[PDB]
């Protein structure tokens, strides 16, 4: 039941200081800690994708690279999860993250994914994949897409563990990648142990019931993590309130 | 320390005082999400040996004690691992294979064995790491009319490879002439029925066999034995094992408000100063046990053999006892009178021999 419904346009924006996350689970209070990890560089080039369905294949699969920074200002219902893998077909294992209001289901199976996968609303996953076989992992938990509000995620695939970091930062009229620092709390660490080189975003489409699906638009930001050394400021309560990217400029390098 | 039998008058730093650990405290997260052994070793219906049931086991805690106490076992043979160590071992994947065979053939379910079952129904590799478990099932699987729902493969063209299953019912062709898919002379259907009856001899009574195969792969191992909660003791110097982080320290109450993800805490100098208990979500201030520099204050040996001991940096309540800023001085009596310094104790305190006295 694979159908091509989504067309995608892309623009370029500034990362500013977004994408900082807690590098470890260690509590640190009132200290400056320098860590070398996969971080999104400050003021880096971030791609803004507009996905439009109006009532051909124009929604290509993005490369995962070394990790992905994801942001969206859209409401929770429109964007429903992500797809991770290498070949995105039956031959290799793949990771599917699907959110619905009650809960989140994270499941790793041999999905034969469609070229333009989308969740259609009861909710059916037939559009997302034709078949799933040899399924080896399932994790069900409270959802992380809940209800203006910018939702930020960081995905890393390090040493056989899929680390997911998230933050929910409210924003006003100001541009969707805001100024300031919102540290991303570690959310879910999964021992998937699979190779991930490509990823795709999942959108939700409503049936028209009158042009099979209702017209929709979704805007999201994708940035790529790079191996970088950061200096993080831990306040009295253990929150990361500030950071400097050491390699970005001489002043920050001196600070580092 | 001085490598001499005569000691000149003075204070000599000779040893380091330590508070020995009294108890061992291991705190691990609550046992939960146990592997479903109760659905493998206690099933209403088992499977035929030809169509042997395989359950993959992953992402759970392996409590083998329930397996141990389920029933009296005719064989609990374990190949390549000892039975006791299983709980303390963690494996990447556990495969549970369940089938019913006659008792005589239980011996065939082992590496290096031959028979109808080994060649054509279930085969174990020579290097197999796992255990084979068998128990009598007369009540569950025997009927007086005869239980004809358990089948075995008697005829196959080639021997089975290890961990292989054949579900084909194709007529076995033992003769040059084609069978044509209809049973005929010299053509025999491969699957035969195990006609179990309650009055059969022990060799032929139905036995339920579960084979546990343990495999380790490059992926992180997610099936490991139960973690002991033990108990938590506070306000004393106890060796602590918290989630695989080890040390020796007192665990005092903590005023630090951790964020929910955070589990451990560190100092400015990257030394652990706090921890979150796995069993109960509370924060504890880890403080290492008291240490001191033991210094011996003595006059010349020829004059006297009396000595006094200074514990540097140690309060007197944690070890002629006097408390000084330098530490606790034992064996010297404080005198209000002031004299010139003879043996320096530090912090304005000096010692002299007149017994040994300490003074400002
Ligand atoms: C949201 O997702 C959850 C999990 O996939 C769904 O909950 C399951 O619903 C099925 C019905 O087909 C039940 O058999 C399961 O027992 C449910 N599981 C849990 C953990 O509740 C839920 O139905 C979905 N809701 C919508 C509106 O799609
Ligand atoms: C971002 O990348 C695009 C093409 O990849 C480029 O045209 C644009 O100049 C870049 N933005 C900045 C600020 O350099
Ligand atoms: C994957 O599925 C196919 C068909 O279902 C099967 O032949 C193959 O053995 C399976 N592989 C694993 C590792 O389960
Ligand atoms: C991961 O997948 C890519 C894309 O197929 C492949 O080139 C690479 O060799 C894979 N890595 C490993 C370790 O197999
Ligand atoms: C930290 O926690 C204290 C105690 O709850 C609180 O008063 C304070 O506002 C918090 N934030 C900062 C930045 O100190
Ligand atoms: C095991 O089997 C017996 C047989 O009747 C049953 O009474 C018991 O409840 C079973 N136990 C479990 C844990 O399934
Ligand atoms: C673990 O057990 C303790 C005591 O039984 C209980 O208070 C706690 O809620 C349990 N769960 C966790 C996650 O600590």
């Amino acid at each position: 039941q694979c159908v091509n419904l989504i067309t995608r346009t892309q623009s370029y924006t500034n990362s500013f200081t977004r994408g900082v996350y807690y590098p470890d689970k260690v509590f640190r209070s009132s200290v400056l800690h320098s860590t070398q990890d996969l971080f999104l560089p400050f003021f880096s080039n971030v791609t803004w994708f507009h996905a439009i369905h109006v009532s051909r294949f124009d929604n290509p699969a993005l490369p995962f690279n070394d990790g992905v920074y994801f942001a969206s200002t859209e409401k929770s219902n429109i964007i429903r999860g992500w797809i991770f893998g290498t070949t995105l077909d039956s031959k290799t294992q793949s990771l599917l993250i699907v959110n619905n209001a009650t809960n989140v289901v994270i499941k790793v199976c041999e999905f034969q994914f469609c070229n333009d996968p989308f969740l259609d609303v009861m909710e059916s996953e037939f559009r997302v994949y034709s078949s799933a076989n040899n399924c080896t992992f399932e994790y069900v938990s409270q959802p992380f897409l809940m209800d203006k509000n910018l939702r930020e995620f960081v995905f890393k695939n390090i040493d056989g563990y899929f680390k997911i970091y998230s933050k929910h930062t409210p924003i006003n009229l100001e541009r969707d990648l805001p100024q300031g620092f919102s540290a991303l709390e570690p959310l879910v660490d999964l021992p998937i142990g699979i190779n991930i080189t490509r990823f795709q975003t999942l959108l939700a489409l409503h049936r028209s019931y009158l042009s099979g699906w209702t017209a929709g638009a979704a805007a999201y930001y994708v940035g790529y993590l790079q191996p970088r050394t950061f200096l993080l400021k831990y306040n009295e309560n253990g929150t990361i309130t500030d950071a400097v990217d050491c390699a970005l400029d001489p002043l920050s390098e001196t600070k580092c | 320390t001085l490598k001499s039998f005569t000691v000149e008058k003075g204070i000599y730093q000779t040893s380091n005082f330590r508070v020995q650990p009294t108890e061992s405290i291991v705190r691990f997260p609550n046992i939960t999400n146990l592997c479903p052994f109760h659905e493998v070793f206690n099933a209403t219906t088992f499977a035929s040996v030809y169509a042997w049931n395989r359950k993959r086991i992953s992402n759970c805690v392996a409590d083998y004690s329930v397996i141990y106490n389920f029933a009296p076992f005719f064989a609990f043979k374990c190949y390549g691992v000892s039975p006791t160590k299983l709980n303390d071992l963690c494996f990447t994947n556990v495969y549970a294979d369940s089938f019913v065979i006659r008792g005589n053939e239980v011996s065939q379910i082992a590496p290096g064995q031959t028979g109808n079952i080994a060649d054509y129904n279930y085969k174990l590799p020579d290097d197999f790491t796992g255990c084979v478990i068998a128990w009598n099932s007369n009540k569950l699987d025997s009927k007086p009319s005869g239980n004809y729902n358990y089948l075995y493969r008697l005829f196959r063209k080639s021997k089975l490879k290890p961990f292989e299953r054949d579900i084909s019912t194709e007529i076995y062709q033992a003769g040059n002439k084609p069978c044509n898919g209809v049973a005929g002379p010299n053509c025999y259907s491969p699957l035969q029925s195990y006609g179990f009856r309650p009055t059969y001899g022990v060799g032929h009574q139905p036995y339920r066999v579960v084979v546990l195969s343990f495999e380790l792969l490059h992926a992180p191992a997610t099936v490991c034995g139960p973690k002991k909660s033990t108990n938590l003791v506070k306000n004393k110097c106890v060796n602590f094992n918290f989630n695989g982080l080890t040390g020796t320290g007192v665990l005092t109450e903590s005023n630090k408000k951790f964020l929910p993800f955070q589990q451990f805490g560190r100092d400015i100098a990257d030394t652990t100063d706090a921890v979150r208990d796995p069993q109960t979500l509370e924060i504890l201030d880890i403080t290492p046990c008291s240490f001191g520099g033991v210094s011996v204050i003595t006059p010349g040996t020829n004059t006297s053999n009396q000595v006094a001991v200074l514990y540097q940096g140690v309060n007197c309540t944690e070890v002629n006892v006097f408390q000084t800023r330098a530490g606790c001085l034992i064996g010297a009596e404080y005198v209000n009178n002031s004299y010139e310094c003879d043996i320096p104790i530090g912090a304005g305190i000096c010692a002299s021999y007149q017994s040994i006295i300490a003074y400002t």
